[PDB]
RNA sequence: GAUAUUGAAUGUUGGUACAGCUUGUACAGGAUAGGUAGGAGCCUUGGAAACCGGAGCGCCAGCUUCGGUGGAGGCAUCGGUGGGAUACUACCCUGGCUGUAUUGACCUUCUAACCCGCCGCCCUUAUCGGGCGGGGAGACAGUGUCAGGUGGGCAGUUUGACU
RNA sequence: GCACAAGGGAGCUUGACUGCGAGACCUACAAGUCGAGCAGGGACGAAAGUCGGGCUUAGUGAUCCGGUGGUUCCGCAUGGA
């Protein structure tokens, strides 16, 4: 999952384009059954965020995926929370223009 | 083949390649046959292209 | 791997010495105090 | 406008570039050939005009200690009670020119940008912050104006009036151009001269020669 | 003309040789993009050209001194709110100034990249400007960099950001830089070929 | 392929040498303030408020120019804002059009160089060549130097020792 | 060959020094090996002393041609190059 023979580096003498990866391994090694991804896809790589785009679709639910990308969430969205003026908007579709 | 104005003709030297292999090679005159009055008449002789630039009357 | 090492001076800047070291067991630039015959004393040297 | 006029013609012609009703001021623009992004190629020096500018100044000083005692006789309007920046706070119609001395400059400076976007902040790069306050009042009223360049490398200089005679602005532009030649920094890349625009206040510019 | 040249530039740390036999050129307004696997010297190269890190081998020659370094995690970034062209950036993007520690992660790169664009720079050495940005700010980047004073060198990890905002690519790979001019979409067409 | 024989025009996209000048707003605001310096007034019968039309940008708020109806009105400090004041001076190269001179490249087209193992006439009873007159190709081709590729078609050679 | 450690620990360290080197072994040559001691500067030790790599013997190659560094060297008349 992207490491060289780097078993012992200090983990923010690491690369810092790892250390998102360290968090990630520490999650996905242990089947924690609930994840919340407060912006994962930005430090990662085009071969790295892609497999997280893929496997999180085959993930067994209860995911809270904050992502400022528009194309990452196209594999990891069923419902949306559009935070807006005066609090949340719990959307289940696009929910624009007030369907009539 | 020599130029009629000056004594400029084909010489010979070496084709020195890489590894300094000395092949044997010739060196021609840029001559360019034109019509000039070498006598009182024009005769259409060989000239040279060194001697043709601005010097000799066409 | 094992690398040839020159050890240039600091008081004189002169090279004066060679020994070998690892790039893995000694990844940092190594320094010792040796004898500088231009400086005629013990002087801290420096891999260059 | 295709022709570059001479110095002896443009002084007599910026007489004729007075259009409005006030007795106008002839000023000079000069395009520099230095890099304004670098702080090393920075021309910032001022000099006295031998025939003056034609305008009344009001210089207020920040003299400290004994230096106020020679500041009240040279011609300054108001010196101060050693601190009137509190009077500067919430008010302070500034008038013409602010100079200071190299002791309280730091203290006045730590007050903020009440002088930043107003162009009067004391800075010893301009010869305005010194121990000679008596010699500093007397040369600014009769000549010297604080001169520094913009963020694109240009200097503005008031050399005088419309009503000056033809032999006044020639020495004024000669003195300022010779000053620009002595104020040339090091590592100047290429051609130093780009443009001289001699103009009046109400009229366009005339691009003229530098050395005639 | 070029401005910065690189020749056989290498780097040594305690993994292995990150980086070797590196020949590249920065020019007068090129939009150069670093791509590469993370950990492959993607931003160690930026500290080599900044002279933030001294390279073990190879010669790095530069001409113009101004090196704007905008990295990841600058970790209680300063509040020298000076040279107010920064505040134009700080107010198009809709970011308040008031704190640093209580801000979200989203605002802080937009308040660091703000100070970085406007100190003065004819050369940008920036790590990742496309982390926690929305599209109204991601689109604002490309209108900055197209309408920009000089050369930009960025480490994107985006096929999105480089279809618009690239002229060269300095792809880091198996310890070797290779450069390709023109786009990123045709770049992988070039690599696969 | 370049260059020399080998020049005559018409467009083209870059760049200079001389030249035109326009483009400029996060919010607060009466608005579109790029900043450094002077600044309490300037513009007007060689035309102001207003209407209208169009080149032009625009982050569509409102600006910019020019021309046409109009008839003595605009506009500035100060008033307010906010980080900073509106009447000239320059620039900033962010974002255009037009002309002069060359610069590089490309497309056409011309003809006078070159070429014609094309025709006719003469030298001349000559399938040579060469003078003239047409025709065709035509800055190409050919040819000279320089260069890269290709090149057993040819050439000199090498192709070890112990055993 | 070694248990007086050459085998094991820990502290402190850079002698894995510079200029050498009487005299030897080895050997066709080119080379190779050992070297007390002297001086300069050190390390450890209270001192005596020991230290010019490792327990000895392997871990490597001539010249030519180029590179780098330094030098009271030369430098095609002179000063430089
Ligand atoms: N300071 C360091 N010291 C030792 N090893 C390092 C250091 N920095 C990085 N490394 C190793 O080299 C790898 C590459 O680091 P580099 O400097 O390329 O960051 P980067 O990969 O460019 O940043 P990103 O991961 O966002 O691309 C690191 O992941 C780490 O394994
Ligand atoms: N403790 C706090 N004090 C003051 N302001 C806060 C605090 N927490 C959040 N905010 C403000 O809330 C705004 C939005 O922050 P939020 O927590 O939504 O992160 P965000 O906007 O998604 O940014 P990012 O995407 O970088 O996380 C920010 O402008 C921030 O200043």
């Amino acid at each position: 999952g992207f490491t060289a023979a780097q078993w012992t580096e200090p983990i923010k003498h690491m690369s810092m384009g790892e250390r998102v990866k360290i968090k990630l391994m520490a999650y996905i090694l242990e089947e924690k059954d609930v994840l919340i991804l407060d912006q994962p896809t930005n430090h990662l790589d085009l071969p790295s965020r892609e497999q997280l785009e893929e496997t999180l679709s085959q993930y067994s639910g209860t995911l809270l995926a904050v992502s400022h990308d528009r194309y990452f969430l196209e594999k990891t969205t069923n419902s949306k929370l559009v935070i807006s003026n005066n609090g949340i908007e719990k959307q289940l579709a696009a929910a624009a223009a007030a369907a009539a | 083949r020599k130029c009629v104005i000056t004594g400029k003709k084909t010489t010979a030297g070496n084709n020195r390649s890489h590894a300094m292999n000395a092949s044997k090679r010739t060196w021609g005159a840029n001559l360019q046959k034109v019509r000039i009055l070498v006598n009182g008449k024009p005769k259409k002789v060989y000239v040279s292209a060194r001697a043709l630039k601005s010097g000799k009357v066409e | 791997m094992r690398v040839n090492i020159t050890l240039a001076c600091t008081e004189c800047g002169e090279r004066n010495y060679i020994s070998k070291k690892n790039k893995r067991n000694n990844p940092d630039r190594v320094e010792f105090k040796k004898y500088c015959p231009r400086d005629k004393k013990s002087t801290l040297h420096r891999e260059t | 406008r295709s022709k570059a006029y001479d110095v002896s013609e443009a002084v007599a012609l910026v007489k004729k570039t007075n259009t409005a009703k006030f007795d106008a001021t002839v000023e000079v623009a000069f395009r520099l050939g230095v890099d304004p992004r670098k702080n090393d190629q920075q021309i910032r020096g001022a000099v006295v005009l031998p025939n003056g500018t034609g305008k009344t100044q009001r210089v207020l000083v920040f003299a400290k200690g004994e230096k106020a005692k020679e500041a009240e006789a040279a011609g300054a309007d108001f010196v101060g009670d050693t601190d009137y920046i509190n009077k500067i706070q919430q008010g302070w119609f500034d008038f013409d020119v602010i100079v200071a001395t190299p002791d309280m400059m730091g203290e006045v400076g730590k007050i903020g940008r009440v002088l930043g976007p107003k162009g009067l902040m004391p800075n010893p790069k301009t010869g305005t912050v010194t121990f000679e306050v008596e010699k500093a009042i007397g040369e600014i009223k009769a000549g010297k104006v604080e001169y520094r360049v913009d963020k694109a490398g240009n200097i503005h200089v008031p050399i005088g009036k419309v009503s000056f005679e033809d032999e006044k602005l020639v020495e004024n532009f000669t003195t300022m151009y010779d000053t620009i030649l002595k104020a040339k920094p090091a590592a100047a890349k290429g051609v130093y001269v780009k443009n001289v625009a001699v103009t009046s206040t109400m009229g366009p510019g005339v691009k003229v020669d530098s050395s005639t | 003309k070029e401005i910065v040249t690189l020749t056989n530039v290498s780097y040594e740390v305690k993994d292995q040789t990150v980086f070797k036999h590196v020949n590249a050129s920065v020019q007068q307004g090129d939009i150069i993009g670093i791509i590469g696997k993370n950990g492959a010297g993607k931003s160690t190269l930026l500290h080599l050209i900044h002279n933030d890190l001294a390279p073990a081998q190879g010669q790095i020659l530069r001409k113009d001194i101004k090196l704007a370094l905008v990295e990841q995690e600058t970790a209680a970034y300063s509040f020298a709110d000076q040279t107010p062209a920064e505040k134009k950036l700080l107010e198009k993007w809709h970011v308040p100034l008031r704190d640093f520690h209580q801000l979200s992660g989203g605002e802080k790169l937009k308040a660091r990249l703000a100070k970085g664009l406007s100190e003065d720079a004819d050369l940008l050495l920036l790590d990742q400007p496309t982390n926690h940005l929305d599209e109204k700010s991601l689109q604002f980047l490309i209108q900055q960099l197209k309408h920009y004073n000089g050369t930009v060198i960025l480490v994107s990890h985006d096929r999105y950001f480089l279809d618009e905002a690239a002229t060269k690519i300095w792809s880091l790979e198996d310890q070797t830089l290779i450069e390709f001019k023109g786009n990123y979409s045709g770049y992988m067409k070039f690599r696969e070929k």
